[PDB]
C-alpha cells in the first residue's frame, strides 16, 4: 500500500576530488568529484516521507507525507539509521545523534482522519551507551510480532553482552529473553 | 543570585516569544529567509527591547523572526522542545505555554500570515507537532508541560477551529483556550465567532483564560468574565479602575496572570504608578508571576522575580504563596493538581 523513502540533502557537504585516467585514448584525465564528509566536516541532512501508492493520480502530483525526526534529534546533526515496517499501517524508525551514543526509536501509525503519520511520543524508546557507541555498527533492527504491538531487538545488557530484548510498544522497559557470557 | 531559588509555576508564556536566537538564525540560513543580523547575540538586541516602548513597536519585533519559523515542521517541533529546556533552566516545575497555531501554519489559513507563500503545514498539524515537541521536553528535561491554544482578537473566523483543536488534542497536552492579540480593537470581545468558541469551551470542559486589562479599560475585563466566561485573566492590570468588579472578582477568587517585566516593556504600566501588583499582594489576591515573551524582553523568569523582590519588597513568604496559588489555579485535572501542590508544599516545608 505504502512506499516510504528517505531524502538526502548534500548541498553543503564538501567534495572529495581525484583524477580518473580511463582508457589511454582519453587525452585529459577526468576529475571525479563526490560529496563526501570527512571527519567533523559538514554532513548531509535527511528527511523521511511516506506516500500512498493506491491513491496515485496522473492528474495530480503525488502527496508525499513527511514524518519529522524526534525533537531530541533535531537540536543538532543526526542520522536516520533504521526503517522497519511493523504492520500494514505502522512503521518504526530509528534515529541517531551525530555523537553516536544516543539514539531514539519512533513508532508511527497511519491516521485515517488526517492522512498523515502519528508518532506517539509515549511509544518512543530511548537507547544509549555510556561506555561507547550504540550498536555494533549502528542500532539493531527490531523484529515485530504479527500484530505489531511488541518487538524483539538485540541490545547490550548491563554486563555488557549483546542479547535479545523484548519490548511492548508503549511500556518503557524491556525484558531480556537471553543472558550469558556470549 | 537566583532571586527566588525554589520550584516555580508559570502560567502565562507565549511560545511565539520564547525562541532561541541561535535556532531562528539556523532556519534563516536554511530557508534563505532574510534576517537583520548574523550573530546570535547581535540578534537578541535587534529583537529585544530594554527601553520600555509601546504595543505597536512591540508587535513589530515579531516580524523580524517569525517568517523564519512558521510553516516549517522541523522548526516547530524544535522550539517547543527547546522551550521546555529553558523553563527547566529557571526554577520551573510546571508550565502552561500559549501560542496561536494559525500564526505558525502556512497552508489552510484565513489570511495566510507573515506574508509567506502557500502552503504545506496545516494548523491542525502545527498543534500536533508542538505537542510532541513538548512531550519530549517534559520527559527529557523533567518539567510537566501543558499548552494553551490562542484565539487572535482580530480574527474571529479562526477561533472556531482553535476551540475544536483544543478539544481533540485534550489528550495531547492542550488544556485551555486563550484570546490574545489586541484588546483595544472596538468590541472585539463580542465578535460572534469568538464568543461561540468560548461557549463551546464551557460546553466541552475546555478551560479558559483571556488577555484583558493589560492596556485596555476595566470593561474589557468585565466582557471577558461575563460573556466569555474566563476562569483566569491574562495580565489584568486596569481592572483596578472599577472597585466593584475588582472586589467581586477577589470574592469569586479570580486568578491574575501577571507579567511584571512585560508590563514595564509593553508600556502597559506607566512607571510613575505603583505597579498594579504591589496592590494585589497587599489585597491578598489570587495571582501568579509569569514572563510573557522572554525572548523579546531579553528575560529569564528570574528577571520577573528580581524585579518584584527589589523594586517592590517582595518576600520569600509571598513568593511561596503566589506559586501555591498559581498551582491551585492551574488547568490540571484534580488529580495532578494535588501532586503539584504536594511537590510545592514539600519543597517549601508546610502542611500537605
Ligand atoms: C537542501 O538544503 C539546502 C540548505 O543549504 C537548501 O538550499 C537552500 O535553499 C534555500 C531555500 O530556497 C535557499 O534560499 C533561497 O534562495 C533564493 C535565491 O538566492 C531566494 O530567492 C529564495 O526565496 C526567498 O526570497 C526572498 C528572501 O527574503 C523572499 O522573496 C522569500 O522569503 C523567499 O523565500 C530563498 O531565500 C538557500 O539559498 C539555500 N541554502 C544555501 C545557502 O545553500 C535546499 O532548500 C535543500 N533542499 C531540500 C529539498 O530540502
Ligand atoms: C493492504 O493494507 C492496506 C493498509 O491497511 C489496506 O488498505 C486499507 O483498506 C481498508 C479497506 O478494506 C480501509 O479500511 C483503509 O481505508 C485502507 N487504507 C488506505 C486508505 O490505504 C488494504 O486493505 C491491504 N490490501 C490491499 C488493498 O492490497
Ligand atoms: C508537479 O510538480 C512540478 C514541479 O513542482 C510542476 O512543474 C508540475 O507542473 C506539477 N504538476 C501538476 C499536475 O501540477
Ligand atoms: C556521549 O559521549 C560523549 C563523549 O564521551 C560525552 O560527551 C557524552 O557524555 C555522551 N552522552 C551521552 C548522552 O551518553
Ligand atoms: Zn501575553
Amino acid at each position: 500500500t505504502f512506499l516510504a523513502y528517505a531524502q538526502f540533502n548534500d548541498t553543503e557537504v564538501p567534495l572529495i576530488e581525484y583524477s580518473f585516467y580511463s582508457d589511454e585514448s582519453l587525452q585529459y584525465p577526468k576529475t571525479v568529484r563526490v560529496p563526501y564528509p570527512k571527519a567533523g566536516a559538514v554532513n548531509p541532512t535527511v528527511k523521511f516521507f511516506v506516500v500512498n501508492t493506491d491513491s496515485l493520480s496522473s492528474v495530480t502530483n503525488a502527496t508525499s507525507i513527511q514524518i519529522t525526526a524526534p525533537a531530541s534529534m533535531l537540536i543538532g546533526d543526526h542520522y536516520l539509521c533504521d526503517v522497519t515496517w511493523a504492520t500494514q499501517e505502522r512503521i518504526s524508525l530509528q534515529w541517531l545523534r551525530r555523537i553516536q551514543n544516543y539514539s531514539v526509536m519512533d513508532i508511527c501509525d497511519y491516521d485515517e482522519s488526517s492522512g498523515r503519520w502519528n508518532c506517539l511520543v509515549a511509544r518512543q524508546h530511548i537507547e544509549m551507551s555510556t561506555t561507547g557507541w550504540v550498536g555494533r555498527f549502528r542500532p539493531s533492527e527490531p523484529h515485530f510480532t504479527l500484530d505489531g504491538n511488541s518487538f524483539y531487538k538485540i541490545i547490550s545488557n548491563e554486563e555488557g553482552y549483546r542479547h535479545i530484548c523484548y519490548f511492548q510498544i508503549d511500556k518503557k522497559d524491556c525484558t531480556f529473553i537471553t543472558k550469558g557470557t556470549w | 543570585t537566583p532571586a527566588f531559588d525554589k520550584p516555580k509555576v508559570e502560567l502565562h508564556v507565549h511560545l511565539d516569544g520564547a525562541i532561541k536566537p541561535e535556532t531562528i538564525l539556523y532556519y534563516g540560513k536554511r530557508r534563505g529567509i532574510a534576517l537583520p543580523a548574523d550573530t546570535p547575540e547581535e540578534l537578541l538586541n535587534i529583537i529585544g527591547m530594554d527601553k520600555p516602548l509601546t504595543l505597536p513597536d512591540f508587535l513589530a519585533k515579531f516580524d523580524y523572526y517569525m517568517p523564519a519559523i512558521a510553516g516549517c515542521r522541523d522548526a516547530i517541533k524544535r522550539i517547543a522542545y527547546e522551550f521546555v529546556e529553558m523553563k527547566a533552566k529557571d526554577g520551573v516545575v510546571y508550565v502552561e505555554v500559549r501560542y496561536s497555531p494559525h500564526l505558525l501554519a502556512n497552508s489552510k489559513v484565513e489570511p495566510i500570515p507573515w506574508n509567506q507563500a502557500e502552503g504545506d503545514l496545516t494548523p491542525d498539524e502545527v498543534v500536533s507537532l508542538v505537542n510532541q515537541g513538548l512531550q519530549e521536553g517534559e520527559r527529557d528535561f523533567g518539567v510537566k508541560v501543558r499548552s494553551i491554544l490562542c484565539c487572535m482578537r482580530h480574527q474571529p473566523s479562526w477561533s472556531s477551529e482553535v476551540v475544536e483543536l483544543c478539544k481533540k488534542y485534550r489528550e495531547q497536552t492542550v488544556v485551555a483556550i486563550d484570546l490574545a492579540g489586541d484588546e483595544t480593537i472596538e468590541g472585539s470581545s463580542l465578535f460572534p465567532g469568538h464568543v461561540q468558541a468560548y461557549a463551546e469551551a464551557v460546553k466541552s470542559g475546555v478551560h479558559r483564560t483571556v488577555h484583558a486589562g493589560e492596556v485596555g479599560s476595566a470593561n474589557v475585563v468585565k466582557e471577558a468574565v461575563d460573556t466569555l466566561k474566563t476562569e483566569r485573566l491574562g495580565h489584568g492590570y486596569h481592572t483596578l479602575e472599577d472597585t466593584t468588579l475588582y472586589n467581586r472578582l477577589r470574592q469569586e477568587n479570580m486568578h491574575f496572570e501577571i507579567c511584571p517585566w512585560s508590563s514595564y516593556l509593553t508600556g502597559a504600566w506607566k512607571p510613575d504608578t505603583e505597579h498594579a501588583v504591589i496592590r494585589f499582594k497587599n489585597d491578598q489576591v489570587n495571582y501568579s508571576l509569569n514572563t510573557d515573551d522572554p525572548l523579546i524582553f531579553k528575560s529569564t523568569l528570574d528577571t520577573d522575580y528580581q524585579m518584584t523582590k527589589k523594586d517592590m519588597g517582595f518576600t520569600e513568604e509571598e513568593f511561596k504563596r503566589l506559586n501555591i496559588n498559581a498551582a491551585k489555579s492551574s488547568f490540571l485535572p484534580e488529580d495532578e493538581k494535588k501532586e503539584l501542590l504536594d511537590l510545592l508544599y514539600k519543597a517549601y516545608r508546610m502542611p500537605s
